[PDB]
RNA sequence: CUUGAGUCUCGUAGAGGGGGGUAGAAUUCCAGGUGUAGCGGUGAAAUGCGUAGAGAUCUGGAGGAAUACCGGUGGCGAAGGCGGCCCCCUGGACGAAGACUGACGCUCAGGUGCGAAAGCGUGGGGAGCAAACAGGAUUAGAUACCCUGGUAGUCCACGCCGUAAACGAUGUCGACUUGGAGGUUGUGCCCUUGAGGCGUGGCUUCCGGAGCUAACGCGUUAAGUCGACCGCCUGGGGAGUACGGCCGCAAGGUUAAAACUCAAAUGAAUUGACGGGGGCCCGCACAAGCGGUGGAGCAUGUGGUUUAAUUCGAUGCAACGCGA
RNA sequence: GGCUGUCGUCAGCUCGUGUUGUGAAAUGUUGGGUUAAGUCCCGCAACGAGCGCAACCCUUAUCCUUUGUUGCCAGCGGUCCGGCCGGGAACUCAAAGGAGACUGCCAGUGAUAAACUGGAGGAAGGUGGGGAUGACGUCAAGUCAUCAUGGCCCUUACGACCAGGGCUACACACGUGCUACAAUGGCGCAUACAAAGAGAAGCGACCUCGCGAGAGCAAGCGGACCUCAUAAAGUGCGUCGUAGUCCGGAUUGGAGUCUGCAACUCGACUCCAUGAAGUCGGAAUCGCUAGUAAUCGUGGAUCAGAAUGCCACGGUGAAUACGU
RNA sequence: UGAGCCUUGAUGUGUAGGAUAGGUGGGAGGCUUUGAAGUGUGGACGCCAGUCUGCAUGGAGCCGACCUUGAAAUACCACC
């Protein structure tokens, strides 16, 4: 069960990242792990739904 | 087995194609082996057995002309 | 056995042409010159470079066989030599090149390795 | 081993009663994809009309 | 193996001095990456040998990389049962090294209160062919006349070998049929 | 009757059978000549032979199995079987004209005759090689294999039970089924334009069509289409032994089985691996090289080993500065 | 389940479809020539097409191009000749569009040919250097300890607070890396230039104390301004001879310092004195084709307090690749 | 052909030493074409080409006392 992960190479070119901001490093922690709080429980709600990408920006 | 035929032009590397006519085959090749009795009938006597692979390739000869090979 | 002697000058009977006989096992070559009316001259081998095994039944083994021999007997004198050969082993040409190289003329390479009119039945050996 | 256009992939995680089951999807919608693309314009043409330097003289 | 051809790099001559025959030899005189010291020990050695003779600095340097040279080598590939050695003459870009490399070889066992002296010592002595690497020339030399007996798998071979428009004889040489 | 077959003389190819004659070459041997330090064996090696003169080599004689050469897809026999050259006795098959008989035919239990090979009794013969036997070598085990010493045997003559994979494991003989060509021969014809061409027989063989096979293969010499008649087989293991009849101085031979156990065994082919069967290709896989760790001291991990406990994860390449 | 490792950069593997066999399955996926390549010339029941590789891609190298500072400075000014500053654009130089190189040209070779080599301008001719980059997937490789999670057990606990103790143990062996065993160096004194990145919770010039580490104060910062940081190896001069030294400097006593209630086994740093093993090491044992290998130092990620390690960077920078 | 007795003749390729180490006395060198040595010719003579060396011609040298290495020292004649 071969290869790095086939779309993590192209998350630099014609592919966007799953999410977009910036902090300035010493609160680059504090943001990601908000990021993905928003991601976790959000997506809780919408259960019910149909939905295919989850963009977070700042 | 530098074989007693005296080669065209004496020198010091014996010419053995040019030597052999019937020599060494069958009589002192099988040194050291076991001797068989009828055996030799189908084991040495191979001319018709070694003309075969000539044969096959003188027939794809003619086949790569048909299949713009050649 | 060799004596550490003085350089070479000697003479003996100045005799001109020899014949030479190489016995050619598995093992070994024995290389003998002879007198033409045949008789021992002198020999070497090529079990006496002690390379043991397979190996001291090589072409190159063959040669310096052919090369002790050959050397030894300017003191007989010859100039010209002839050879019979006898067995189906290795040093088919490199002990001939030797013969020449002590500087004789060696024209006439008669194989004499005797073919029986079937005689004596040979080892088995291995069952293939 | 592509690095150009976003192309698709998904790895599923789901239940069922006997345990969690999984399906791996790479789809190629193509080769060439607009969907993200680079800036419309490189420095050199961008902004100010008259750009060069007094190149000292303060 | 090997599908194509693969080229060598190529020594582009050194900074203190201008010589591409110089900047190969300081490359075999470094130990521990530091050619900008073997630049300094040439040099310095050189300057040596210039006292010694005044007509060239380069005189014992070059005439010892003539004499110490090895003309012939001895290879080795085994065959089953066997290991054997299988004599080649050899290329001149490892004549050349060889003998650069015996030089200094030669030369960090010298033991005199200088490498620039050791160096020096060992090149008046190999451009006079009195010195230390005679010996190793005189060897590598022995062995490949000494080899000339074996063949690779020799027994078969020496069939395969009298169709493939050989000999009728062994050829003592390497990664041919025999 | 001839449409089956049988017969007389003529011709032809071949190692068919049985008894006789006959030369030369190695080992082996006796004698004589020449000559000095190893020979032999094998992966490597030892046992074996040698300075008491080996080993090798030359000259002359010796003896016996055997006949190296016909050597090719040839030809002959009975399958197995047959190879030096001649002579004597003689079989069987292949041709061809002239000619004759006219179902005189097919098959064959029983049957009598008859051996590849060794086994084997007496006589003859005996040179090498060799089961066993002995010892080395292997450690890989049986004194086996493998190597060296080494015997019966192998070899001929007559004689005893005729064994097997006993052969195209293709019964016998006969009728029918597109052919060309090889090898090579009777014989009709040809400048025999090349082991050539055609007419028509001969064994022997390559190719492939109809038909036949599970598959390879066979294919006019069938394993096709068939004919009669005979021979033999009916799951494995255990059994080519046991049992009965019968033969053999004698060791042995001959047809040839069940209880019981058991759900399989067996012909073949695909593809991987694999060959110690053959060959090709590629990787710092080797070569062509250079440096690095093991050893020192330290740093760190692993295990050994320790206690209350010194926690686990990874362990051939897919482990130890790695999850941690 | 999610995920990744092995083979292996093997150079092959598969989808769609026909045909040949009764079918398992072949064929293509095999051949000749050529390569990093199922790349490309030729071609048969393989036709059509995808996967690996090839490519786009980022980066680097010159170099085209715009900026002109916290960047640069042929010339000019204060001037130690430092862009600190009056000023200046000849010039790297930085982040960004990227340019160039395609066996496309020309020649030789190769079956036309892919392609190997040579030519030439350019930094560079052979998909320019470097990376990304990994077929279907057996190996039942490994994680229930990122996490998903059925089966399935405790839930006064296979939970929790608090503390101490351990893997850092010692009889040893072993895997790895470091630095060394010299003089290519080390000693003393003098001497030179880095790249890249870290510094918002943080670091920090000058300061006064201190042998240093550090101390306590603090402008300043947003890092091309200030600082980590004296980058070291390398050079200069004079000096050293196998004696474990003039290499190597471990240990250990002792004092100063640090992060923290708390430094004992188990923590860090400075530094004084004395001063060992080890002279390249048996068995074992590995990466490498060139900016590599070797070797030297740096910073950072982590980061209470501790790097030999990992990651990247720059210094200095190797033998050879015949041949299968 | 052993042994005894006896006439002469030599090699000594050392750890350290330029090479020439059987024990050891005489004893401080032979200048004779330089004792030489040297291509070249022969001879004693061996851990195999090495020590010594006769001589047309050759004033070119063993090698000590000395110079030098070692436990012992070396010329050259003897003794064995």
């Amino acid at each position: 069960g071969q290869k790095v992960h086939p779309n993590g190479i192209r998350l630099g070119i014609v592919k966007p990242w799953n999410s977009t901001w910036f902090a300035n490093t010493k609160e680059f922690a504090d943001n990601l792990d908000s990021d993905f709080k928003v991601r976790q429980y959000l997506t809780k709600e919408l259960a019910k739904a149909s939905v295919s990408r989850i963009v977070i920006e700042r | 087995p530098v074989i007693k035929v005296r080669e065209n032009e004496p020198f010091d590397v014996a010419l053995r194609r040019f030597k052999r006519s019937c020599e060494k085959a069958g009589v002192l090749a099988e040194v050291r082996r076991r001797e068989f009795y009828e055996k030799p009938t189908t084991e040495r006597k191979r001319a018709k057995a070694s003309a075969v692979k000539r044969h096959a390739k003188k027939l794809a000869r003619e086949n790569a002309r048909r299949t713009r090979l050649y | 056995a060799k004596a550490p002697i003085r350089a070479r000058k000697r003479v003996r009977k100045q005799v001109s042409d020899g014949v030479a006989h190489i016995h050619a096992s598995f093992n070994n070559t024995i290389v003998t010159i002879t007198d033409r009316q045949g008789n021992a001259l002198g020999w070497a081998t090529a079990g006496g470079s002690g390379f043991r095994g397979s190996r001291k039944s090589t072409p190159f083994a063959a040669q310096v066989a052919a090369e002790r021999c050959a050397d030894a007997v300017k003191e007989y004198g010859i100039k010209n030599l002839e050879v019979m050969v006898k067995g189906p082993g290795p040093g088919r040409e490199s002990t001939i090149r030797a013969l020449n190289a002590a500087g004789f003329r060696i024209t006439n390479i008669t194989d004499v390795t005797p073919i029986p009119h079937n005689g004596c039945r040979p080892p088995k050996k291995r069952r293939v | 081993h592509t690095l150009r256009a976003d192309i698709d992939y998904n790895t599923s995680e789901a239940h069922t009663t006997y345990g969690v089951i999984g399906v791996k999807v790479w789809i190629f919608k193509g080769e060439i994809l607009g969907g993200m693309a680079a800036v419309e314009q490189p420095e050199k043409p961008a902004a100010q009309p008259k750009k060069q330097q007094r190149k000292g003289r303060k | 193996p090997r599908r194509r051809v693969i080229g060598q790099r190529k020594i582009l001559p050194d900074p203190k001095f201008g010589s591409e025959l110089l900047a190969k030899f300081v490359n075999i005189l470094m130990v521990d990456g530091k050619k900008s010291t073997a630049e300094s020990i040439v040099y310095s050695a050189l300057e040596t040998l210039a006292q010694r003779s005044g007509k060239s600095e380069l005189e014992a340097f070059e005439v010892a990389l003539e004499n110490v040279r090895p003309t012939v080598e001895v290879k080795s590939r085994r065959v089953g049962g066997s290991t054997y050695q299988v004599p080649v003459e050899v290329r001149p870009v490892r004549r050349n090294a060889l003998a650069m490399r015996w030089i200094v070889e030669a030369a960090r066992k010298r033991g005199d209160k200088s490498m620039a002296l050791r160096l020096a010592n060992e090149l008046s002595d190999a451009a006079e062919n009195k010195g230390t690497a005679v010996k190793k020339r005189e060897d590598v030399h022995r062995m490949a006349e000494a080899n000339k007996a074996f063949a690779h798998y020799r027994w078969l071979s020496l069939r395969s070998f009298s169709h493939q428009a050989g000999a009728s004889s062994k050829q003592p040489a390497l990664g041919y049929l025999n």
